[PDB]
């Protein structure tokens, strides 16, 4: 058991990581206003998973599934260069916080497919992951579309859970 | 007089490293019958501290007499009122049927580097002849 | 100066009904409770209501509402007393007073409404002489009846004769948000529990300081009572002169006297609280109990209710000694130690939760109230000197007394 | 009363 949720941007396959993890295909899947869950059940922990939807008018919401919440997962594009400020603002806004104290966090860099899609480091370094503090936090690239490094993330993070 | 003779010297010591010159309320020994300082008891007193010595001719004072008046209380069971004596102005005799002794007027490293009160008088007839009495005639009635 | 002297309930429906005038109708009384739900609902809330020129003067029992009506410019002080009175007295007649109380012995509660009071003047009052001729289960009334010594009755005898004093002290204090003492005054008050023979006249003195200062012992141990009130039996024209406690008893348990006085010495147990209330999150209570008073004495069974957020949730409790009852029915903890002796210091650590939803409305500040008790302890230091006891046919009885001290409001303004 | 008394005197002459 543990619970999970899915934070990031807008467009970010996040869902796409969802019922690929869950189910294992890539569902055409509408920009998700609400939010999403699935228990994906897989190295003797089942993963209840918290999708929720990155757009603009959902954000303030994300507080509400901030409790009992045992890991992030920080859902990045690799594809957005633009957008990496914002979404370090979104992180250090999130983050930051009484309630969800105590979390470990697992970022994606999701969607390599391009010579604009970054690695693991310097999307790292664009966020400053160096700079956070009470945080068992890695980084893993992902590629949501083939199924690649996402099992390799949920490997690192049931080993984060028990102590 | 019995339990009064293992603090005689101890509560004394207190006296008189007490200057003749946390906690809050009080307690009441639990079963114990209190009583004031009678007249026979004050009888036996006065002939407690005539016989067991170390008193008379002492510096007395008011600290002095409150550590004597509680421990009197709280180990003897007696009202710690009864060491009450006539103020300022003359002999300061006792307010206390029975007790015979009226008061007259008369460590070291405490003391700074270069500087820059009454006694005991045995009275066998402050027990009858009450003297504060007559300096305190309206009131006693 | 009563007229129709009502008893409601939490419907609004007449238990009991008696006129005393007819200068109020009777049917007055259904616009009383709508009225009672208007001032109420706008916050208007007084013990007096108007319905036109009915003046509806009321108390609020458990269930029941003792509405007094009268029209006009009546004694209030007159009305509530004997209010109070007829609680008491109901409560002397009826261990509990409630709706089967009343529907139940209307054969008695009739005859005490004809009793107690004529046309709005009560006459007699006196619970304990008026079972003497009001009974539940008729012959002339007693002479103590007639009589001015109304409280106790000749010829009361039995095998001892005991005399159960109870020196109770309650400690009231108020500490602000700042840790400051606001107001920490103490109202004792001396209960006697009297089981004599005849018709004794007690005469009591206490450790009074004004009773020192006129005997020349204004230096030793004197408490100062800076005001008391007494018992109708306590003859005040003797105590005014030269503080002089001379009474006849009634027979039985009552509170002689009830002194009250101002103490600027420590609470016996300083409380130290924080409140880590996060926002969304969850809420920290660090709280501590320092024992301030004596070594010696040991408060007894506390309670110490801390207000707690009503949607607080998943409670923690790292004590040291003491368990905690979580009380969501009032919103509150009760970290509850039975013995906490004197110079002791126990901490509590409390964890919530709270709500990721923040909820609609404010709650307010209650403060904090523990329910210690220390026996064997007047924190003001009052002494019973003695008790003289005066028969004409002369006996010694047995005088007795204990000493507790229990809080008054003993509220401490948390964060 | 589970506590227990404690006898005044009478005169206090
Ligand atoms: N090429 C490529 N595209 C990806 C990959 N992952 C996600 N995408 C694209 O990103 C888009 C967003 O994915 P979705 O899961 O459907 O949408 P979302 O990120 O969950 O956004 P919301 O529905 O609003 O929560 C998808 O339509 C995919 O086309 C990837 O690994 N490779
Ligand atoms: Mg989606």
């Amino acid at each position: 058991e543990m619970r999970i949720l899915m934070v990031g941007l807008d467009a970010a396959g996040k869902t796409t990581i969802l019922y690929k993890l869950k189910l294992g295909e890539i569902v055409t899947t509408i920009p998700t206003i609400g939010f999403n869950v699935e228990t994906v059940e897989y190295k003797n922990i089942s993963f209840t998973v918290w999708d929720v939807g990155g757009l603009d008018k959902i954000r303030p919401l994300w507080r509400h599934y901030f409790q009992n919440t045992q890991g992030l997962i920080f859902v990045v594009d690799s594809n957005d260069r633009e957008r990496v400020n914002e979404a370090r603002e979104e992180l250090m806004r999130m983050l930051a916080e009484d309630e969800l104290r105590d979390a470990v966090l697992l970022v994606f860099a999701n969607k390599q497919d391009l010579p604009n899609a970054m690695n693991a480091a310097e999307i790292t370094d664009k966020l400053g992951l160096h700079s956070l503090r009470h945080r068992n936090w890695y980084i893993q690239a992902t590629c949501a579309t083939s199924g690649d490094g996402l099992y390799e993330g949920l490997d690192w993070l049931s080993n984060q859970l028990r102590n | 007089s019995k339990s009064s003779v293992i603090g005689w010297p101890a509560v004394r010591e207190r006296m008189r490293r007490a200057e003749p010159a946390e906690e809050v309320g009080f307690p009441v020994t639990p079963q114990v019958p209190l009583r004031p300082m009678t007249y026979k008891a004050a009888v036996d007193l006065s002939h407690f501290l005539k016989e067991k010595g170390g008193l008379e001719g002492l510096i007395h004072s008011q600290r002095r007499q409150d550590i004597l008046d509680l421990w009197i209380y709280h180990t003897q069971g007696y009202f710690p009122d009864w060491q009450n004596y006539t103020p300022g102005p003359g002999v300061r005799y006792p307010l206390t049927f029975g007790w015979c002794y009226k008061l007259v007027p008369v460590k070291g490293e405490n003391t700074s580097l270069l500087h820059p009160v009454l006694e005991w008088r045995f009275d066998s007839r402050l027990a009858f002849h009450h003297v504060a009495r007559e300096l305190h005639p309206e009131y006693f009635k | 100066s009563a007229s129709a002297v009502y008893v409601l309930d939490l419907k609004g429906k007449v238990l009991i009904c008696r006129n005393y005038r007819g200068d109020v109708d009777m049917s007055e009384v259904e616009h009383f409770m709508p009225i009672l739900m208007e001032k109420e609902e706008e916050g208007m809330l007084s013990p007096i209501l108007a319905h036109g020129g009915v003046r509806f003067m009321w108390i609020k029992h458990n269930n029941l509402y003792l509405v007094a009506t009268s029209k006009k410019n009546a004694c209030v002080s007159l009305v509530f007393s004997f209010l109070y009175k007829v609680v008491q007295v109901f409560s002397e007649y009826f261990k509990e007073l409630e709706e089967e109380s009343i529907r139940d012995n209307f054969v008695i509660i009739y005859e005490l409404l004809d009793e107690l009071m004529d046309f709005g003047y009560p006459q007699t009052t006196d619970s304990k002489i008026l079972q003497e001729y009001i009974t539940q289960e008729a012959p002339r009334p007693p002479a103590t009846v007639t009589n001015a010594v109304s409280w106790r009755s000749e010829g009361i005898k039995y095998r001892k004769n005991e005399v159960f004093l109870d020196v109770i002290e309650a400690v009231n204090l108020l500490v602000s948000a700042n840790g400051n003492v606001l107001r920490s005054e103490i109202v004792g008050s001396i209960k006697m529990r009297v089981f004599l023979s005849g018709m004794p006249e007690l005469r009591l003195g206490l450790n009074d300081k004004v009773l020192f200062d006129n005997t020349g012992r204004g230096k030793s141990k004197s408490v100062e009572l800076e005001d008391v009130k007494f018992h109708q039996c306590v003859r005040l024209s003797r105590f005014e002169n030269d503080r002089t406690i001379s009474f006849i008893p009634p027979d039985g348990e009552f509170e002689l006297m009830s002194y009250r006085l101002n103490t600027h010495v420590k609470p016996l147990i300083w409380i130290e609280s924080v409140i880590e209330k996060h926002s969304h999150s969850r809420i920290e209570y660090m709280v501590k109990a320092k024992s301030q008073f004596k070594r010696r004495s040991t408060a007894n069974n506390v309670e110490i209710h801390i207000p707690v957020p009503n949607d607080a949730d998943s409670p923690k409790f790292k004590t040291t000694v003491g368990s905690v009852k979580w009380v969501p029915e009032n919103s509150e903890i009760v970290w509850s130690v039975k013995s906490f002796p004197g110079g002791k210091e126990y901490l509590m650590r409390a964890h919530f939760g709270l709500p990721s939803v923040e909820a609609e409305d404010k709650e307010g500040k209650p403060p904090i109230s523990v329910k210690f008790e220390i026996p064997y302890f007047t924190t003001s230091g009052i002494q019973v000197r003695y008790l003289k006891i005066i028969e004409k046919s002369g006996y010694q009885a047995l005088p007795w007394v204990r000493y507790i001290t229990q809080n008054g409001d003993y509220q401490l303004r948390t964060q | 009363t589970s506590y227990d008394y404690c006898r005044v005197p009478m005169e206090d002459g």
